[PDB]
C-alpha cells in the first residue's frame, strides 16, 4: 500500500540557532510528494532495507508501536540497534 | 605514537592486520610475529585522538578555568 508523502521529515540539519533567514543545505531528506509504502496490525514487520535512511510515522493512541530494529543482517552475526519507547521514555 | 617493544614483543603473534575509519571482520590476513630482536621492525603503540569540532555542546575541554561573566 502507498500513499503521498507532501513536505514530512524536514529536520534540523546542525545545530545552530538561526533567524528569518533562507539557509540552503546538502543533506539525506525525504523527498517532497514522495510514496510511503504503508503497514498495518492485520496479520506486518518484514525486514526493509534501509537504504540511505529512513523516514518513519505513526499514527498513533492505542501505543501498540513500542521501537525499532537496524542493522545488516539482523542475526547476531552483528551488533544489532534496538530501539524502545516504553512506557514514557525513550530506551536504547 | 611511541616504541614498544618493551611490551608488545617477547613472539607476539596476536597483531593481525589486511572508506574512512572503515572496519572488517582467498583473503587479505596477514599477522606480525613481534621479538624484542626486532628497529623499524619493531611493534610502537599508537593512539589517535580525533577531535569532534562540531556546534553541538562540548564535552571534552581544556584544563583552563572560568572567569565571572561580565556584561553591556
Ligand atoms: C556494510 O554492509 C554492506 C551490506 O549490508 C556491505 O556490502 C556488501 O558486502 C557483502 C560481503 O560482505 C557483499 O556480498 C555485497 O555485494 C556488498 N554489497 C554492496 C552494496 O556493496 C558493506 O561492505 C558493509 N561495510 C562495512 C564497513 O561493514
Ligand atoms: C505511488 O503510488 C501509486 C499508487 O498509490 C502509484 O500509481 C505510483 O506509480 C507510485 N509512484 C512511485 C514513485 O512510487
Ligand atoms: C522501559 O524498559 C526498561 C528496560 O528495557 C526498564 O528499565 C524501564 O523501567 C521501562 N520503563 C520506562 C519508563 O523506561
Amino acid at each position: 500500500a502507498y500513499t503521498n508523502s507532501f513536505t514530512r521529515g524536514v529536520y534540523y540539519p546542525d545545530k545552530v540557532f538561526r533567524s528569518s533567514v533562507l539557509h540552503s543545505t546538502q543533506d539525506l531528506f525525504l523527498p517532497f510528494f514522495s510514496n510511503v509504502t504503508w503497514f498495518h496490525a492485520i496479520h506486518d514487520n518484514p525486514v526493509l532495507p534501509f537504504n540511505d535512511g529512513v523516514y518513519f510515522a505513526s499514527t498513533e493512541k492505542s501505543n501498540i508501536i513500542r521501537g525499532w530494529i537496524f542493522g545488516t543482517t539482523l542475526d547476531s552475526k552483528t551488533q544489532s540497534l534496538l530501539i524502545v519507547n516504553n512506557a514514557t521514555n525513550v530506551v536504547i | 605514537a611511541w616504541n614498544s617493544n618493551n611490551l608488545d614483543s617477547k613472539g607476539n603473534y596476536n597483531y593481525l592486520y589486511r572508506k574512512p575509519f572503515e572496519r572488517d571482520i582467498y583473503f587479505p590476513l596477514q599477522s606480525y610475529g613481534f621479538q624484542p630482536t626486532n628497529v623499524g621492525y619493531q611493534p610502537y603503540r599508537v593512539v589517535v585522538l580525533s577531535f569532534e569540532l562540531l556546534h553541538a555542546p562540548a564535552t571534552v575541554c581544556g584544563p583552563k578555568k572560568s572567569t565571572n561573566l561580565v556584561k553591556n
